[PDB]
């Protein structure tokens, strides 16, 4: 869901429900929804190791 | 009740009342049509929550409790309140009772 | 939520009442499904940052709304709250695991009692019954949990329990403790072995567990009035009350505590009241002045309106058999399950019984003699050997004869109950004073195992209506049947048990979600899972 | 402005305080808002997105039940279309009324659109006058450093 | 029918009509011979779809009904609609049957 | 209807089949045999009848094992999840045989 | 198929939605087991019946 390469589910409500129950928490799932000119943002994380 | 009211005992609508066996009771009311008020212009005073039926038909029972499953001198109830019998007094009383059923009459 | 009005429309009120918010969102106890390591991801579990403590529920509530009040809360911003676990079975599964609970019931099993492998198939398939016959739930509310009426009955009864463990190999009235309680103490006389010990080793299962909280509890004196083992475990403290009371000697106890609130029983007055007995002129089917029938007593001489009845453990065997025992049995398929009895006894007493020929003997068998109560002959529309024999039970005229005695004995409606109370002294602080337990249970009630919608002969809910009290009694299919289900929840009550909060409600009730996805998830044996659902009850 | 109305509604309301740029959720300060100055930013506001309508904008809201046949079919234009789309609400035509035919409404509400809507962060705001532009190469730079500028972007 | 048409009820071709009963319909059918037209020149009007046969086969047997496997007033049907009966209102209603089966008359 | 109509029928051919043969008569239909449980539990020897009574209890729990598998979630395109996620309950596709 | 003389069904259908899903598994999961592949649907000769 990082990438916009796939046509999605002609059912908006199904397609949205899917998106946000796997994005939800991810690493990588976006922080905020994809813009059509930008950079994904994928979250940074407050520390590593 | 409905149609002609009257609770036990009476007849019109719930079939019967006091004083009906129940036969012409279970008779009477598997006699009846789908209406409503027949043989009325008015509802019970009470209100129909009352119709004074079940008791007339418990009270039916009780009626038909006197011959049944035994000509009445005959070996009925059976195990013969008391649908099984209980202890009183060790005697040295000689009056009162010490269980639920004291005793049941076998007629 | 406060109950209101008619306890019958009770549910049917809460469907509707409930059905655009209810429907809409999702519940917020469906952690169930997930495992650990799910729980603790940051994905998901959004509801991960409300698990904070063990022995607490922090949950989101409405915020300004006092809660024994409304129908539906007054929706405005949403505050977070919190509310006691009562026992330590409420903490959720993937904290632990149905598979260690029940690792610890094998713990506990050791050394005690085992119901007999024939002794758990006769009462499992008595839960599993579609077949079982209609008149065990009419006896059952004809004797109403009455002692008097029971012995009363009591050669009719052996004939409906032995004709069902003839055609059935099954117990048959084990939906009713106190029938159990009763055919184990009056009726050891007449009945096979075969079946009498189902009855005699489900009685003694039930002590089995009552003892287990003894070793477990250290010695100590009394504490708010409350003994130790009633600070210990759940099915000790009296607070709690079975689901289903046929007496108030229940309330007795409750009524009076530092902890009880204030039982808020609709009908007529939100305070209750006693009745010492009922006849057929005492008796008002449809009332409302907040009055509960006192009569279980075995003595009609001796009535009570004040004094209770019965001893302590009698009240304590049916909380363990309720809830210890039934939940490891059907596993969570069964509801409770209100009265009408102004329709029951109208055909509990409609009867054709023949009038004796002179000098003629008793007849037997229903299949040739016309005189036999149950042949062609009699069986007529609406009346009750009708019933006896849609269910193929096989009693003679002066049993059926017998009944009479309902005019002696009776019951007006049932009395749906919610109390409230607060966390035991020796459990009790000043964050936790004003915590409520809000615990709800029907008064004259009856379990019904397993559901029987499929079949036109009795109208749907006729002489019964579904009123699940507990979470633990919600029949998916019960429910779901009710004549008026609306068809937005045919799913959503498929996992989900809808009990009105005019009843109680899952976070502010004693025994929560998580012990009641155990009872039916757990693989374990009835004897194992009824130990290790024993030990989730008690206290943090 | 959503303050203002003031929303009725609930009293929980959407963030609107919190962005995110790259990673960094960035926080902003909620204070305080003024008549005076929030009126203004309304007022230019609500002024401009009306001059940004036109003749031939009609001809574009046609388009809105061709956008969402889009908004299914490719992983783009799917992507467009924000999932709080009111667009996507507001579908959930000619009307002939053409003067004459050649004036070209399509061009001329375009022109009309970019004046007064495409140019409202510097209305609403200022407007930049620098760009960062770095000789050494170094191509970004960090917080606390020192940005070489030049003139307008 | 074939042969000579009718349709309940008549009799030639397909032995009988409706309430020929156990026997000539049974025995009537078992009867005849392979042939088609016999004693007529033409087919049924509506055609052969209908020769409104079992329609008075089907009659036949509720005209059987009445004394068969019992004298009538004799103990069958032995269960005793109602191949083993339902139950209706509570009463305190009287009249009107909710269980498929409100009863079979024993005769 | 026709089924309690006749049901004193097929309580002797149960029977007498299962004293033929030990064997349950009517399997091939589920419509009869979901009937033959409820309506008919009295009268059947209580060996043929576990064999009925058990056979709708094993499709009862083949349902249910859907439920574990299918989490909480909204209609999509008006079907619920659990017809979403498996075939059994998606409506689609339809029994064979359907009277 | 109304078990009900009474009231026929012209639009609304009769049962719940459970009935024609223990069908399905009947049908589906179950018969082919116990047959395993050897059997036939038929259609009936009511008339003849």
């Amino acid at each position: 869901y990082l990438g916009r390469g796939a046509p999605p589910l002609l059912d908006n409500a199904a397609a949205v429900y899917l998106r946000n129950a796997v994005v939800a928490g991810n690493r990588l799932g976006p922080a905020q929804p994809l813009p059509v000119f930008g950079c994904a943002q994928v979250p940074r994380r407050a520390g590593m190791d | 009740m409905a149609a002609p009211q009257f609770h036990r005992p009476s007849t019109i609508t719930a079939d019967n009342v006091r004083a009906l066996g129940m036969r012409g009771l279970v008779l009477a009311t598997n006699n009846a049509q789908f209406i409503m008020d027949n043989s009325y212009p008015h509802p019970h005073g009470t209100q129909g929550a009352v119709r004074e039926f079940l008791r007339g038909q418990a009270a039916a029972l009780t009626d038909l409790g006197v011959t049944h499953a035994n000509n009445t001198f005959a070996p009925q109830p059976m195990f013969a309140a008391e649908w099984l019998r209980p202890s009183f007094g060790l005697k040295r009383t000689y009056s009162p009772f010490v269980v639920r059923d004291p005793k049941t009459p076998s007629t | 939520a406060a109950p209101a009005g008619p306890g019958a429309d009770m549910q049917q009120r809460f469907l509707n009442a409930w059905r655009q918010r209810l429907a809409h969102g999702r519940v917020r106890w469906v952690a169930e499904c997930q495992m650990t390591a799910e729980q603790f991801m940051q994905p998901d579990n959004a509801n991960l940052a409300l698990e904070l403590h063990p022995a607490f529920d922090f949950f989101a509530g409405v915020a300004d709304v006092e809660l024994p009040g409304g129908e539906v809360p007054p929706a405005g911003p949403g505050a977070i709250q919190a509310t006691w676990r009562v026992v330590n079975g409420n903490l959720p599964l993937a904290l632990c695991p149905v598979a260690f609970r029940d690792a610890r019931g094998l713990e506990l099993g050791v050394g005690r009692h085992a119901m007999a492998p024939a002794t758990i198939a006769a009462v499992r398939g008595a839960f599993e019954d579609r077949s079982y016959p209609a008149v065990f739930y009419l006896l059952q509310a004809a004797i109403h949990g009455s002692e008097h009426v029971f012995c009363a009955l009591a050669r009719l009864v052996t004939q409906c329990i032995t004709s069902y463990w003839n055609n059935t190999r099954c117990a048959a009235f084990v939906n009713d403790y106190s029938l159990v309680s009763y055919i184990v103490t009056y009726l050891g006389g007449d009945l096979p072995e075969e079946c009498m010990a189902v009855y005699r080793d489900l009685v003694a299962h039930v002590e089995a567990l009552a003892q287990l909280v003894d070793d477990f509890t250290l010695p100590g004196p009394e504490l708010g009035g409350q003994a130790q083992a009633e600070l210990n475990h759940l099915m000790r403290d009296p607070a709690l009350l079975p689901p289903l009371v046929w007496d108030c000697d229940g309330l007795m106890r409750h009524a009076a505590l530092d902890r009880h609130r204030d039982c808020r029983i609709d009908a007529g007055g939100h305070e209750p009241v006693y009745a010492a007995a009922c006849n057929v002129a005492t008796a008002d089917f449809n009332r409302n002045d907040g009055r509960l029938l006192h009569n279980t007593q075995a003595r009609a001489a001796d009535a009570a309106d004040d004094r209770p009845h019965r001893p302590a453990d009698w009240t304590v065997h049916h909380k363990i058999y309720y809830y210890v025992l039934v939940p490891a049995f059907s596993r969570g398929r069964c509801c409770t399950a209100g009265v009408r009895f102004d329709r029951v006894y109208a055909t509990l007493q409609n009867m054709v019984v023949p009038e004796i020929a002179p000098g003629e003997e008793c007849p037997s068998d229903p299949v040739t003699d016309p005189a036999h109560p149950l042949h062609p002959a009699n069986l007529v529309a609406n009346t009750v050997n009708a019933m006896f024999h849609n269910g193929r039970v096989v009693v003679d005229g002066p049993a059926m004869l017998t009944l009479q005695v309902l005019a002696h004995n009776m019951a007006e409606r049932t009395t749906a109950l919610l109390c409230s109370a607060a966390p035991d002294a020796g459990a009790n602080t000043a964050s936790t004073a004003n915590m409520r337990i809000f615990d709800g249970a029907l008064h004259a009630g009856v379990l019904l195992m397993a559901p029987q919608h499929l079949d036109h002969t009795i109208q749907n809910g006729e002489y019964f209506y579904v009123l699940p009290v507990h979470a633990l009694f919600a029949g998916a299919d019960h429910v779901a049947n009710a004549p008026n289900f609306p068809p937005a929840l045919r799913d959503l009550a498929r996992h989900v048990p809808l009990v009105p909060p005019a009843l109680g409600a899952n976070y502010f009730s004693s025994i929560r979600q998580p012990v009641v996805q155990h009872a039916r998830e757990s693989a374990a044996g009835e004897n194992a899972l009824t130990y290790a659902l024993m030990a989730g009850y008690f206290k943090m | 402005i959503r303050d203002l109305n003031p929303d009725r509604t609930p009293g929980e309301l959407p963030d609107l305080n919190v962005l995110y740029y790259n990673g960094a959720r960035l926080s902003l300060v909620a204070d305080v808002q003024q008549l005076a100055s929030v009126n203004t930013e309304l007022r230019s506001l609500v002024l401009n997105m009306v001059y940004s309508i036109t003749e031939g904008t009609t001809l574009i809201l046609t388009l809105i039940p061709r956008l969402l046949a889009l908004s299914a079919q490719d992983g783009y234009v799917n992507a467009l279309l924000q999932m709080q789309s009111v667009t996507r609400e507001a579908a959930q035509a000619p009307m002939l009324m053409q003067d004459g035919e050649r004036r070209l409404p399509l061009y001329e509400a375009l022109v009309a659109w970019l004046a007064h809507a495409g140019q409202l962060g510097d209305i609403l705001a200022l407007a930049p006058a620098v760009r960062v532009c770095t000789f050494d190469g170094a191509a970004v730079v960090q917080s606390g450093d020192m940005a070489p500028v030049i003139r307008y972007p």
